[PDB]
């Protein structure tokens, strides 16, 4: 998550 | 006797892109910022060489915008220097990945991460 | 945006800058023995003092790949070069002048860096  | 050129794609040795194979050597073969590509891709810690994602565990291509923060920055950086259907192994160094934080159980802070990944096509 | 340099020895001695790429086919790259016609741009790193040019003569400079007829960083660099590649090579010590180094242009122990464009080559 945030980002991948 | 065979060894792979491995090429640095920042200054600071925090991208080396090592390619397992080459893709095709078009100039419409070479995806844009803002283009959708589609990837799979594989990820491991380079020390405990555990796979923490992959999309082919998943059975289903990644897509995402070039150019455009939607992953983590080594993964725009050496995507935007890949041609379609290059397989390659990258090695990203903290600051390309989770930073001093990490994430999750699976990626610890300050970990060096490897991904092989595979350009399947891309598109406007 | 970043430029990809790669390393052609395992001791860091010489890191190829690619400035701009050559062409992609395998009639494009050139192989031990043959003729290489080449434009270059010879600079110390730490003066960043010109102290030999191809293009200054106006004239490229032409040799044997892979023969000694160049310093050991030229024979490794221009061996992973294919036509029109242009690239700024960083050469250590060893693979240049060594601890003499080369009249009073190139002191000893001297980080050399060249600008090596490959124009054509033959058999």
């Amino acid at each position: 998550a945030l980002p991948f | 006797q065979e060894t792979l050129e491995q090429v640095h794609l920042t200054e600071d040795g925090g991208v080396v892109k090592t390619i397992l194979r080459k893709g095709e050597g078009g100039e419409e073969n070479a995806p844009k910022k803002g283009n959708e590509v589609t990837v799979h891709y594989v990820g491991k810690l380079e020390s405990s060489g555990k796979v923490f994602d992959s999309s082919r565990e998943r059975n289903v291509p990644f897509k995402f915008h070039l150019g455009q923060g939607e992953v983590i920055k080594g993964w725009d950086i050496c995507v935007a220097s890949m041609t379609k259907n290059e397989k390659c192994s990258v090695r990203l160094d903290s600051k390309y990945g989770y930073g001093e934080e990490g994430c999750g159980e699976s990626i610890p802070g300050n970990s060096v991460l490897i991904f092989e990944i595979e350009l399947i096509s891309f598109r406007e």
